[PDB]
């Protein structure tokens, strides 16, 4: 998993 | 609809190729993520991790690092930082 696909999980 | 970052996050942003002082939501995470991803700041074998150090980033958390798998610190710097 890269960080982008880590990033995208936020939903603040 | 906007959101306003307050000054020390928005330099984050700028440094990341921001322009102007308002954004949606999504657009600060955009150039939120855009700074550490350029910055080269993530773990390359553990991409979770984020080594700010004491960049501007570390800097406003707090924190010389931190997991995007465990986010309340952001969650609570964005709260901090952004004027809904």
């Amino acid at each position: 998993t890269s960080f982008a696909e880590y990033w995208n999980l936020l939903s603040p | 609809n906007q959101v306003r970052p307050k000054l020390p996050l928005l330099k984050i942003l700028h440094a990341a190729g921001a322009q102007g002082e308002m954004f949606t939501v999504k657009e600060v995470m955009h150039y939120l993520g855009q700074y550490i991803m350029v910055k080269q700041l993530y773990d390359a074998a553990a991409q979770h991790m984020v080594y700010c150090g004491g960049d501007l980033l570390g800097e406003l958390l707090g924190r010389q690092s931190f997991s995007v798998k465990d986010p309340s610190p952001l969650y609570d710097m964005l709260r901090k930082n952004l004027v809904t």
